[PDB]
């Protein structure tokens, strides 16, 4: 009826008017997404009480776990989540850097629109300041790596990735990842993140863990074969039991004399299926399902090493390692769906029998980090720290450039951008000045999580950078609000990880600010 | 009931921001009008900021404190009251440093009072001396208020009224150069005549009419007498009343009334005076013995107006009428005159010198024209007072605001500590005065204000102001938009003194 | 029951008495100290008085509650006893009630709280009097010069602190007189602080005597006299009158 | 119309922590009164309608199952307490919520939760080193044998009970039961059985496995009990003539096969009895009841049979005899048979009871109770289980500390004195950590019905003078030296309870936002 | 009466607590720096223990009152603790309310 809905004319979608500030609703959409991860940044950040959709409880503080479980529905806030998945590509750090800096970009952009600045002019000042931010970032590089492929160089530089993923394991996790990547580091240009597979066994704690070469499974060998150098690996996801035909196959039992005939016939058919693997020359059989007791007798008869893997995630790891495809039928004697491995043997680590899949005539790039833990909740948090620890050094196969962290490269970048924004004439000096103040929220998020007043830390950082004392970052202490040198403490992040993080967070401010209306459409 | 905490710190901010948002668009020569709705249906369309807030009732204690601090500022100087309430509302408007940063107000007050010292130091650097002896330079100062008025037809004669009034009140012998327009320059209105008839005389005028022709018309040597006691029936030390209802009481009272007044009137006519001036009233029978000596009767004069008469002639203030002596003489006065001006009688005790007092005589064709000149001349007298108090001008029209805000940015680069963040907020809050000038002109505000800051950075800060007529930026050395220094000194001082008072309030409680 | 009012007993009158008393402490919480914040005193007429002194706050604070009316009378027992201290009594006693209110919920009768408070108060005076300092160190040893220098730091006089602190230290020690049995106190009247234009603030001089701001007039009369007799009179040597 | 949550339950900030602190106290209130040996029991009924009466904190939290997220964090700590030390679920559940109660006003005033995390890691690390200094090793002190010392601690634990008059007899039996075991001590090895009737003096201690023997069928005047080396068979087969599972129904219309039909149904029973005769099992133990016909079979074949045995007592017999439980009868051979030296059918309490003595793997025992009621023997079983627990921990761990709140009031005094010498935010938090540790001597006075304020004010005055091992007494309504009264606890369980209560309190404080997925 | 005197000591801490929040400092650090210095005067009588430590609200750092000269009379300190406990006694003695 009269009066009609102003500007809402497309499928009843809520189109806010000019007084209702339709562009301001997208700013509040990315503000609520940034506020869930603002207090989660840093080593003093708070954990998140994760309740999964399969009714499983989790306590973790990873930035990727928050975005995957908290199902966002606002598509204006989905531009940063799609940019955070772009942050997961080509680097393994900066997922919180995208959510905080682009969230502080749009929060400072709302103060510019309240004066009366156009959205087409502010967005041109962000792309100007983004190109100016890409020039000072090579100039902020203090030191670089030594490129000697030793344990001491890797473990000293890995202390940044272990920080804020799992606090307290700074001395343990820095040496466990360091023993794995140095086996792939002679292979120049071949360091890959999928080569390092993580396995977890329920044990005592972190200090009982160890590093092994090749593919290591926690399940022991079901057979009595200890070591065999057979290349043919036939993986079967079906359980070892009686043969059920794909045809009709009606088995009739009436009296007890037919009970002993068909039970012996199932044992004879189980003997024929193990013999169907023995003629093709395959002495390595991995069983996906359960193994019967009579099938264990046929394993030691033909001297075939039988191992049982119940989990499907570890069975899929062998499909992309040796090329063996899991067959659902009861052991089909084919050769094309098999794998290739030089030697497989059974060994013990920490009084636990594990099976090793390594290669001696091939160079070898598969490594397995056997993790031990009492609780499965905290053990999964260390498992994600391995993936964010290896991907921290997967980018170091490129040009090794290191920048100081902890607000050292944040205030120094905010100082030189404001100097470029002060001398720049025209109305575009307002957007560059707010691009520098968006860089101050990340040391503000680091100081507020440590129980320290944020304005006292920022003025302490701007006093030492005005005198030229570079590489000064936040001192992690709730009682001491002072600062410390970052080159002496050992915090050095990646230059390429800081390059894509400012680039993707600025383009997230480009994509959201270009959208000023949301319309639902029917196909 | 009661309220404490951080809510009254935000409650006093929105109380002052609501007053500042009302009269924000009433700045400059393009000031927008405001419509007030009365309960009786009346509507006044006055755009004067002092007239808007006077006829608007407020209920907030912070909003009530906002009006009275500008009302006292209107009594000190006659210009700049609108710029006070605008600047006091803009300094408190950036509440991001007051609430979101969880900052105590003591950090803000230590940053605001430290910024107050940079207000006086910057205005003395962009100042310019004034040649006050030349009358052509004084005409270019007062002309900013005479435009769009009915007095603008006689600007050459109305400027001589205010300039001669401020120089007689100002005493160079005392050193501090005091000017008080309310006492020594009492303005009176006379109906009849024209605007050209209005001139300035060197004396004090009495608006008491002549009721009998037995008075002194033209006396070359006026013998004046001043007295404090009353001329009536003798009252006792008690609080009894006088009621005449019986014929026996009518004879006894009037015989005592005649015998005491004739005893009082014999002491003043023995010196052969010309005009009598009593502090209290004069009865009807007291004029009967006074008309036989042909003396002009002047009664009902205040004690404050009495000392202006004593400093005009040199007489002695005598407390009692029985204690008159020969020293109570007015030798040296010019002339005594009771000549009618437009069928109203006025007594003249003027002289040919400067007896530390003066008056302003206004004439006009109708009584509405009498009220038009007195509200324009009193606004013109306080502006020209600030020029003679200190001969220093500042570049007005937003040029002094951008020159001050430019000095605070370079000063904030060397100001370390936590207090540098509210120190930079005062520089952006002082930009609201050239911001509303472009918005009242109708041009693009941010397009012009950004180029305004670029002209204040590279070029000289004393030039490149805003013209509130065309809507563009002009040089302030070319046009006469110059403001006095003492007006702009007290404007930034009161805007800080308002912000130090509202931000320090942390509790509002009741109690009689 | 038919009575002439409403009756209420138990611990709910204990919790209502401490919430009405601690709310008065929040009126004098921020106004404590030399950096205390101002607070608005709204009158019934409509005007408001901006006071930050805590003694004038409790005098104008009118709360019609008997728990808050108890704290009104201690301001009259504070100025008549010594003259200072007033709001420090209020924040201490209200926090005494708030901690004792937690004891009522912890199954403690208030009789042990009352008898425990009087022994805690008497032992507080014992620990204070064992750690005092006698009134001395007037000359030669500073805790004075530096004592008045902190009060002088808020104004523009604090640029040269050592120059102006010596003018107030020797002036305080000059006005000392016992006058009763060896009391020595200091009078409410003090030195007369005059001003002049001596081209800078560094030309101040410590005159050991009273200075009158009057001019003698004529010059032929000599300005340096040696005799001791000083005449003071209030009647005018001018022409006198009976009454004004 | 475009929402970000659309049903997503999420909140953060300060009141999300206050909602998680107060939700932790509802789990502590479920086990607040169960602390102490004289604590109140809780009544929990399942979905079937069966009421469970127990005061153990491990059995209460396993049947609570609160769907709150912060309540689930106290469940796995009680699960890890059973694996780390073995018991102490009601001690770390009460101690975790009182850490959050004292810091609950400090969070609301604007203090960050991460500073309280740094204080809980500091004071607990000082509490580990403070326990090991006061802990004294008592192995051969004052030249007294350890058998006399183990009867002294069980005397105080069994005091103020039903058997408080005859506690001298019950203290000597709980020591010899653990002494009969190997070095691998376990509470599951020593079983407790109840026999109705008789006085308290008729309680006996079986060195082997004894069960209830509710077999009330026929079989008298034969089957001799005394056997030198019998073969212990553990079966699960029914040996009745007309059984509910073993029958034969063939429908023929010939009168010649009708004799063979009943004979074939008897041959199901007879061939199952003939396989036990070939295996040589002298004693027949079965879970299913045994009929009267099978009792006549072993009577002439010089063997014993006893059915209606519970499966819990059959597994204890398997661990004693060293054999294996076989369900069928054709697999019954010497690989699953057992052996013992003395087997006899006793008449204690008027009913028949069977027990083996002299097993090669005799690592299990049986305690026989006698009394006029089963609920008298039910509380005696739990009190004697508590008397075994104090004796067992004294043998494993020699370095012990004084219980009864003596180690809790001493840790509250040292951590208060350390907080006075530390400036910064660690003073008001560690000082609140010392006052939060006083809930163990306070709830011990609440559950015992004593004056909680009259004892605790005199207990802290005793610790201020120099008393390091003074605590509360469950018998007397005053304080006493728990080291002299043999109220002990090992230092390792007191350390592991503190690092579990501090870890459970740190996991609640470090959580600030709850993520819920709509599904 | 142990809890009566122990809560009397914590109730006296509101005087540096309100002074620390008016000095724009951290109240959990500035009050605790006062008690960290005053505890050392009672543990050992060595001169390395800081004694008579006052509160400088200007710089936000505790200093010695003997060097700064910050002194207060004894009769303003004695009668404050005397009047505040007698006022807290009278309100705590109220257990019933009667209105007419
Ligand atoms: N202990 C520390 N010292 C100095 N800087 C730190 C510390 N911890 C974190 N930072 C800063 O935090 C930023 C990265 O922190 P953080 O480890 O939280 O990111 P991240 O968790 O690795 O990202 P992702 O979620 O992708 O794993 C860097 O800029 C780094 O300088
Ligand atoms: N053409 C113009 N363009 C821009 N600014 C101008 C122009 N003419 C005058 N001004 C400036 O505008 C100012 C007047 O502003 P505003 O109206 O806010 O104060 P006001 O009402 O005159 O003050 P008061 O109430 O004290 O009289 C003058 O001081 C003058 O410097
Ligand atoms: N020189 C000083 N340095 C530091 N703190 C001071 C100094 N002088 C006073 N104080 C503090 O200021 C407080 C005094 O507050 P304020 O003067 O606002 O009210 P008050 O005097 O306590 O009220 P009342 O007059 O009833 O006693 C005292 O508690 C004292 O601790
Ligand atoms: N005989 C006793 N006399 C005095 N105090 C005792 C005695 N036995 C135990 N306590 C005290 O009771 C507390 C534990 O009570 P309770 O037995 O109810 O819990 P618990 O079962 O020991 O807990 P958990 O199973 O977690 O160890 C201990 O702190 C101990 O000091």
């Amino acid at each position: 009826k009269a009066p009609g809905f102003a500007q809402m004319l497309k499928e009843g979608a809520k189109h806010f008017s000019g007084l209702e500030e339709a562009v301001y609703r997208n700013i509040q959409a990315c503000k609520e997404l940034a506020q869930t991860t603002r207090t989660a940044y840093g080593p003093n950040g708070m954990n998140k009480m994760v309740i999964n959709h399969l009714e499983k409880l989790f306590v973790t503080n990873d930035a990727a776990t928050i975005l995957r479980e908290l199902e966002v529905q606002h598509p204006a806030a989905k531009m940063i989540v799609m940019a955070s998945h772009m942050q997961e590509q080509e680097v393994g750090d900066g997922t919180n850097f995208v959510l905080v800096f682009a969230g502080a970009l749009l929060e400072l952009a709302e103060e510019l629109l309240r004066i009366g600045l156009s959205v087409s002019e502010v967005i041109e000042g962000y792309e100007i300041a983004c190109r100016k931010a890409h020039e000072i970032l090579p100039n902020l590089v203090c030191c670089s790596a030594k490129n000697l492929r030793d344990i001491d160089e890797v473990s000293s530089l890995l202390r940044t990735s272990i920080m804020s993923k799992q606090y307290g394991n700074e001395v343990f996790l820095a040496k466990l990842i360091a023993q794995a990547c140095v086996s792939i580091f002679p292979d120049s240009g071949h360091f890959n993140v999928d080569n390092i597979r993580v396995c977890k066994i329920l044990g005592s704690g972190i200090s009982s863990s160890s590093v092994l070469h090749g593919m290591v499974f926690k399940k022991e060998t079901e057979g009595d074969v200890t070591s065999v150098k057979d290349a043919k690996i036939a993986v079967y996801s079906c359980p070892f039991d009686g043969m059920i035909t794909e045809t009709k196959g009606t088995v009739l039992i009436k009296t007890a004399e037919e009970l002993m005939n068909f039970s012996k016939g199932e044992e004879n058919l189980m003997d024929a299926q193990v013999k169907a693997i023995a003629d093709t020359g395959a002495n390595v059989v991995v069983t996906g399902g359960k193994v019967a007791d009579m099938a264990l007798h046929y394993a030691n008869k033909y001297n075939i090493m039988l191992v049982r893997l119940n989990s499907k995630w570890d069975l899929r790891r062998l499909c992309k390692t040796v090329g063996a495809t899991a067959l659902p039928r009861l052991t089909p004697p084919v050769l094309e769906e098999m794998g290739h491995c030089d030697s497989v043997y059974l060994s013990e680590v920490g009084d636990t029998q594990v099976v090793v899949f390594k290669h001696e005539k091939e160079d070898g790039a598969i490594s397995t980090i056997v993790l031990r833990g009492s609780t499965d909740n905290l053990m999964d948090d260390i498992e994600r720290a391995v993936d964010d620890g290896v991907n921290t050094f997967k980018v170091l196969t490129r040009d090794k450039r290191l920048v100081p962290g902890g607000g050292a490269t944040e205030i120094e970048l905010a100082k030189q951008i404001t100097s470029y924004g002060e001398t720049c004439p025209g109305l575009e000096q307002y957007a560059i000045k707010k691009f520098a103040e968006a860089f101050e929220a990340i040391p503000r998020a680091l100081a507020e999580n440590s129980g320290v007043k944020a304005n006292e830390v920022i003025s302490k950082l701007y006093a030492v950078h005005q005198e030229g004392n570079k590489n000064v970052g936040l001192d992690i202490e709730a009682e001491v609000p002072a600062v410390k040198d970052m080159l002496e403490a050992g915090i050095l992040d990646t230059y390429l990880g800081k390059y894509w993080a400012i680039k993707l967070a600025t383009n997230a401010a480009v994509t959201v600010l270009r959208v000023d209306q949301i319309i639902m459409a029917k196909p | 009931k009661r309220e404490s905490g951080r809510k009254v710190q935000s409650g006093n901010i929105n109380a002052a921001k609501t007053i500042a948002d009302i009269i924000r668009t009433c700045l400059g020569p393009k000031s927008m009008m405001k419509m007030l709705l009365d309960p009786m249906g009346g509507i006044v369309m006055t755009n004067d900021g002092n007239a808007i807030l006077r006829e608007i009732q407020v209920q907030h204690p912070a909003a009530k404190s906002m009006i009275e601090i500008s009302r006292t500022q209107d009594e000190e100087v006659g210009d700049g009251t609108t710029s006070v309430i605008i600047l006091a509302g803009e300094m408190l408007s950036v509440a991001e440093h007051f609430l979101e940063q969880q900052m105590h107000p003591t950090v803000v007050i230590s940053a605001y009072r430290k910024a107050l010292d940079d207000m006086i130091s910057t205005l003395k650097k962009i100042s310019i001396p004034v040649d006050i002896s030349d009358s052509d330079m004084m005409l270019n100062i007062i002309n900013s208020s005479i435009t769009t008025k009915a007095i603008s037809r006689w600007s050459s004669l109305a400027c001589n009224i205010a300039l001669d009034a401020v120089k007689m009140v100002q005493f160079e012998e005392n050193g501090r150069k005091e000017i008080d327009i309310k006492k020594y320059a009492r303005v009176e209105k006379i109906p009849g005549g024209i605007i050209e008839d209005s001139c300035v005389l060197r004396g004090v005028m009495i608006n008491k009419d002549v009721t009998h022709p037995r008075m002194r018309r033209y006396i070359k040597n006026p013998r004046i007498v001043l007295l404090d006691s009353s001329l009536e029936y003798k009252k006792g030390e008690s609080q009894t009343d006088i009621e005449i209802t019986r014929e026996e009481d009518f004879t006894r009272i009037l015989q005592m009334e005649e015998e005491y007044i004739q005893q009082l009137c014999e002491d003043i006519i023995q010196l052969k005076p010309d005009v009598v001036i009593t502090e209290k009233g004069i009865s009807d029978l007291a004029q009967h013995y006074l008309m036989r000596a042909n003396i002009t009767a002047i009664r009902r004069v205040r004690k404050t107006d009495n000392n202006r008469i004593a400093r005009a002639c040199g007489a002695r203030i005598v407390s009692r009428p029985e204690e008159l002596r020969e020293d109570d003489v007015g030798t040296g006065a010019g002339l005594l005159e009771i000549k009618k001006i437009g069928d109203e009688y006025f007594t003249f005790i003027t002289d040919c010198k400067d007896p530390k007092a003066c008056t302003i005589l206004l004439r006009g064709a109708s009584k509405e024209i009498l009220s038009e000149v007195e509200r324009n001349l009193q606004d013109a007298m306080q502006v020209c007072r600030n020029v003679l108090l200190d001969p220093q001008l500042v570049p007005g029209g937003g040029a002094s605001e951008m020159a001050v805000a430019h000095a605070l940015t370079e000063k904030s680069k060397a100001m370390t500590g936590v207090e540098q963040w509210p120190y930079r907020a005062v520089a952006q809050a002082l930009e609201v005065i050239p911001r509303t000038l472009i918005q009242n002109c109708g041009a693009s505000t941010i397009r012009l204000l950004t180029s305004l800051r670029a002209k204040h950075t590279q070029e000289n800060c004393e030039t490149w102001g805003v013209n509130g007529e065309t809507g563009t930026l002009v040089d302030m050395k070319e046009l006469g938009i110059w403001e006095p220094l003492a007006v702009k000194l007290q404007t930034y001082k009161t805007a800080v003194e308002t912000a130090v008072l509202l931000l320090r309030i942390d509790d509002i409680v009741s109690g009689h | 029951l038919s009575v002439f009012g409403d009756r209420s007993t138990g611990e709910t009158i204990r919790s209502q008495n401490v919430m009405a008393a601690a709310s008065i402490a929040n009126i004098v919480k921020s106004s404590l100290g030399p950096v205390g914040l101002d607070k608005m005193l709204v009158d019934d007429i409509g005007d408001v008085t901006i006071t930050n002194d805590g003694a004038t706050i409790l005098k104008l604070l009118e709360v019609e509650h008997p728990a808050a009316k108890v704290l009104c009378e201690l301001a009259d027992l504070q100025d008549k006893e010594v003259g200072d201290g007033t709001t420090s009594v209020v924040i201490i006693a209200a926090e005494l009630l708030k901690n004792a209110d937690e004891l009522v919920k912890q199954k403690i009768h208030p009789t042990s709280v009352i008898s425990g408070y009087r022994l805690a108060c008497k032992e507080a005076v014992r620990y204070i009097n064992e750690n005092l300092i006698v009134n001395t160190d007037e000359l030669g040893r500073d805790c004075l010069i530096n004592a008045a220098k902190t009060s002088m730091s808020s104004k523009i006089i604090g640029i040269n602190g050592d120059f102006f602190a010596n003018m107030v230290v020797d002036a305080v020690l000059a006005i000392k007189y016992t006058d009763i049995r060896g009391q020595p106190r200091y009078p409410v009247n003090s030195v007369n602080i005059l001003k002049a234009h001596g081209r800078s603030q560094m030309e101040s001089m410590l005159i050991s005597g009273y200075a009158l701001n009057c001019v003698v007039g004529s010059q032929g009369m000599p300005k340096r006299i040696v005799n001791a007799k000083i005449a003071c009179l209030d009647f005018s040597l001018q022409k006198t009158k009976m009454k004004l | 119309v475009i929402l970000l949550k659309e049903g997503t339950d999420s909140s953060q900030g300060i009141p999300q922590l206050v909602s998680n602190i107060s939700a932790c106290q509802v789990i502590a209130e479920a086990v607040r009164t169960t602390l102490g040996p004289r604590g109140m029991d809780k009544l929990i009924v399942d979905g079937r309608g069966k009421a469970t009466i127990s005061n153990d904190g491990a059995t209460i939290l396993k049947l609570l199952d609160v769907v709150h997220p912060a309540a689930k964090t106290l469940v796995d700590i009680a699960k890890s307490q059973d694996a780390e030390v073995g018991d102490g679920t009601t001690s770390v559940t009460l101690l975790a919520a009182e850490f959050l109660k004292q810091v609950k006003p400090y969070v609301e005033e604007g203090l960050h939760p991460q500073i309280i995390i740094r204080a809980f890691r500091t004071a607990t690390q000082l509490a580990v080193n403070k326990i090991k200094e006061i802990a004294v090793t008592v192995k051969k002190a004052d030249k007294v044998e350890q058998r006399k010392l183990l009867e002294k601690c069980a005397m105080t634990a069994l005091s103020s009970k039903l058997i408080s008059q005859q506690k001298a007899f019950f203290a000597k039996m709980v020591v010899d039961a653990v002494m009969m075991l190997d070095d691998l001590l376990q509470l599951k090895m020593i079983g407790i059985k109840k026999v109705q009737g008789g006085a308290l003096e008729d309680s006996q201690l079986v060195a082997g496995v004894a069960f209830k023997k509710t077999f009330s069928y026929a079989g008298f005047e034969m089957q001799p009990k005394k056997y030198h080396n019998p073969k212990i068979a553990l079966l699960n087969v029914e040996l009745e003539l007309k059984a509910e599972k073993d029958n034969a129904e063939i429908r023929v219309h010939t009168v010649e096969d009708y004799q063979a039909i009943v004979d074939a149904e008897w041959n199901i029973l007879y061939d199952k009895l003939e396989k036990i005769h070939h295996s040589g099992a002298k004693v027949v133990s079965s879970k299913l009841p045994i009929g009267d016909v099978a009792t006549q079979y072993f009577a002439d074949r010089d063997m014993f049979c006893a059915g209606r045995v519970p499966e819990e007592d059959l597994k204890r017999t398997m661990m004693a005899c060293g054999g294996s439980i076989q369900t069928s009868v054709n697999a019954l051979s010497a690989d699953v048979l057992g052996r013992c030296q003395v087997f006899e059918e006793t008449q204690i309490g008027g009913e028949r009871y069977n027990f083996f003595t002299g097993c090669p793997k005799a690592k299990t025992c049986t305690f026989i109770l006698r009394g006029g009621a089963e609920q008298f023997m039910e509380e005696t079983e739990r009190s004697l289980h508590d008397a075994i627990m104090i004796v067992r921990r004294a043998i494993k761990n020699d370095s012990v500390v004084a219980g009864g709140g003596a180690i809790e009031m001493e840790l509250s005094k040292y951590l208060r004195d350390y907080s006075r010498t530390i400036p910064g935010k660690q003073q008001l938090l560690i000082g609140a950590y010392a006052k939060a540790l006083e809930i163990i001597p306070r709830q011990l006075c609440d559950n015992a019905g004593f004056d909680a304020t009259n004892i605790l004010n005199k207990l802290r005055a005793r610790h201020a003078q120099g008393g390091t091992w003074y605590g509360v007494d469950i018998n007397n309504e005053d304080i006493a030296d728990n080291f002299e009264a043999f109220v002990w606890e090992p230092a390792m369980v007191r350390i592991n309870a503190l690092t579990a209560a501090s870890e459970a309190a740190c996991l609640i404080v470090s959580v600030d936002e709850t993520i819920k997925n709509p599904r | 009466e142990q809890l009566a005197i122990a809560e009397f000591a914590r109730s006296l801490l509101v005087i540096p607590n309100t002074l620390a929040v008016n000095a724009a400092q951290d109240s959990t650090d500035l009050v605790a720096k006062l008690r960290a210095f005053h505890n050392e005067a009672q543990v050992n009588p060595e001169r390395k223990n800081l004694k008579w430590i006052g509160l400088d609200l200007s710089n936000g750092k505790p200093r010695d009152n003997k060097q700064a000269g910050v002194f207060e009379p004894t009769i303003v300190k004695v009668k404050s603790l005397k009047f505040a406990t007698e006022a807290a006694i009278t309100i705590l003695r109220i257990d019933d309310l009667i209105k007419l």
